[PDB]
């Protein structure tokens, strides 16, 4: 939950 | 007037507003809804984190807008 | 017991797994069917971040429980 | 060579590069194109960020590859 892409959160 | 907000289970919330409603009135209405604190809550719409004192009209959400919510994750 | 394991695509893959099967060995079942680095994947269960190391019977996780795969970026 | 990249609203640009190419000059190529200051682009492949001093050859990255630009969150865990 430290990120966000087009369309979904990702870990990082 | 409505708006979407889309869960990472793909599910769909939809709220009533007004234009002039913030961002902090919007993740109230979901914590009403759905149980989720307002702290644990991000609203992203059109590529941005959405900041809690702006108005949905300040960012160009309108009528059937959606946003994505992406909650904060648990530990333990 | 089986679960299941839903990706960002909509896919949902279903798992033979014991509980004593760890997180690791869960990844390592994806990594098997989908092709993802174990550790480029997080599991999250109920919005709670599963951690390596731990069992499945640790969370409770019991049969047709879904987990939720998401994106980890690798360091460097 | 031609690649692809996937902006924060799903929008897909494609660039022309090569392999050469540092991840800073890629980022100044997407600016021309979409208007994203380098200053907030965050680029990944395969699940790696980028790092603007690197090199596309570097990071494996070939004709057709898609990048995704990412957001970094505000007070993220």
């Amino acid at each position: 939950x430290q990120y966000w892409x087009y369309a979904t959160g990702v870990c990082g | 007037m409505q708006i979407f907000v889309k869960t990472l289970t793909g599910k769909t919330i939809t709220l009533e507003v007004e234009p002039s409603d913030t961002i902090e009135n919007v993740k109230a209405k979901i914590q009403d809804k759905e149980g989720i604190p307002p702290d644990q809550q991000r609203l992203i719409f059109a590529g941005r984190q959405l900041e809690d004192g702006r108005t949905l009209s300040d960012y160009n959400i309108q009528k059937e807008s959606t946003l994505h919510l992406v909650l904060r994750l648990r530990g333990g």
